[PDB]
């Protein structure tokens, strides 16, 4: 268990060496790979289920796992300029992102401005 | 948690620098409830508690916990403001009127003091 939370972490941190310094794509990748937040369908309430579960030491990083999500999402999918391009995913995954921001803001620091960088 | 209580204190600080309230009784209430919520927010706990919760702060192996650290942070800034205001109005206040709001407002200054001591 103690190492699993430390593995963890450190795929967090891979991800923050890569969010910024570019490298948007990658960022969703790993970032999905931690099995944490729902890229799925409407599973955001399961993502709620598993999440009270949730160690002590993860519980307090989601609130940056999303918003990260949140912005990558944001930039990568910024609306292109003139073909196959499916917009639709990467604005899937904002939604349920949302939903499970929406579902647990209370058990969360308090920012769910998300929101601004949700919109434009 | 009493963070719904929080905002009765700040309410409290409130009124007091405002010094409005004819009475000193509607003062002795105020510092009544402040005294309380000063008081509940530390649990009779001691140093070592304290000494406790730094070690486990370190750093920050995993997932600490500094809740009540934080907690007590909170209060005494918000105290400040409100303070420098209402330390005048507190103290002045104290020697009248209220020989006897005073056993209210005596205890209020006492157990701010421990926090907000230092």
């Amino acid at each position: 268990f103690v190492d699993s939370t430390f593995y963890l972490l450190l795929d967090l941190i891979t991800f923050f060496d890569e969010y910024h310094s570019g490298h948007i794509d990658r960022a969703f990748d790993i970032i999905e790979r931690l099995k944490l937040v729902p890229l799925n369908q409407e599973s955001v309430e399961e993502r709620v289920a598993a999440f009270r579960n949730f160690s002590d030491e993860i519980r307090h990083n989601l609130s940056e796992v999303l918003l990260a999500t949140m912005n990558i999402l944001f930039t990568q999918f910024k609306r292109l300029k003139g073909i196959e391009d499916r917009d639709s995913q990467l604005r899937s995954q904002a939604r349920t992102l949302i939903t499970f921001a929406g579902m647990i803001p209370y058990r969360t620091s308090g920012d769910t401005n998300a929101r601004l960088v949700q919109m434009e | 948690g009493d963070s719904s209580l929080y905002i009765i204190l700040k309410k409290l600080l409130d009124f007091i620098l405002k010094t409005g309230g004819g009475f000193q009784r509607v003062r002795t209430h105020l510092y009544g409830s402040l005294l309380y919520y000063l008081q509940i927010a530390q649990r009779p706990d001691e140093p070592d508690t304290l000494e406790a919760a730094k070690k486990t702060m370190w750093e920050r192996l995993t997932a600490p916990e500094d809740v009540f650290s934080k907690l007590q942070r909170e209060n005494i800034a918000i105290i400040e403001s409100y303070g420098a205001a209402l330390m005048e109005v507190v103290c002045r206040d104290a020697c009248d009127g209220h020989e006897i709001g005073r056993m209210l407002a005596l205890a209020l200054l006492d157990r701010i003091v421990s926090v907000d001591k230092q």
